[PDB]
């Protein structure tokens, strides 16, 4: 039965997906302007007295 | 306090602020950006204007 | 021959080496405002047409 369900272990791997989205999310939300000119903290520090 | 006095032109008035740019303002007389005080003008064409 | 308000005349720099500072250290100009940029870097960036 283990062998032949390959959703057997479905609360391991649902942890281990949770764990996954979270920190997806997190280097993800370092592309948003957050309202800047600029996502990128060099081309504010380049373009910007 | 500090008072530095100094005789300018008219359009360089201006320049007399933290964070300026002009001829006045990167040669001659530099401010702070941190800049905590009062910079009073007046015209004296009067007095400095023979 | 500057051009008029209703035809403003628009020119395309590209493919040079522009020395913004000539400009910016010139006393000639009464305004010099700069949004989004400033005139200490724009000797520093390469921007395109």
């Amino acid at each position: 039965s283990l062998s032949s369900t390959p959703s057997a272990l479905g609360k391991l791997q649902d942890v281990v997906n949770q764990n996954a989205q979270a920190l997806n999310t997190l280097v993800k939300q370092l592309s948003s302007n957050f309202g800047a000119i600029s996502s990128v903290l060099n081309d504010i520090l380049s373009r910007l007295d | 306090v500090y008072a530095d006095s100094f005789v300018i032109r008219g359009d360089e008035v201006r320049q007399i602020a933290p964070g300026q740019t002009g001829k006045i303002a990167d040669y001659n007389y530099k401010l702070p950006d941190d800049f905590t005080g009062c910079v009073i003008a007046w015209n004296s064409n009067n007095l400095d204007s023979k | 021959r500057f051009a008029s308000v209703y035809a403003w005349n628009r020119k395309r720099i590209s493919n040079c080496v522009a020395d913004y500072s000539v400009l910016y250290n010139s006393a000639s100009f009464s305004t010099f405002k700069c949004y989004g940029v400033s005139p200490t870097k724009l000797n520093d960036l390469c921007f395109t047409n």
